[PDB]
């Protein structure tokens, strides 16, 4: 459950997290329909975009 | 988790 960051997405309320290119995250779930996951980063917790992200060594 | 669409990729 290691990812990283393939665009920059910024929060917009809701719950919602920033996360930059590049940065490492961790995946503790998904909602209903998968377009959204929970990640925790240095900066924080909370919902990004599930197509932001992939796998890290894979 | 939000109810609207997350943005497409860039």
């Amino acid at each position: 459950n290691l990812f990283v960051a393939l665009y920059d997405f910024v929060a917009s309320g809701d719950n919602t997290l920033s996360i930059t290119k590049g940065e490492k995250l961790r995946v503790l779930g998904y909602n209903h329909n998968g377009e959204w996951c929970e990640a925790q980063t240095k900066n924080g917790q909370g919902w990004v975009p599930s197509a932001y992200i992939t796998p890290v060594n894979s | 988790a939000p109810s609207y669409s997350p943005p497409p990729p860039p």
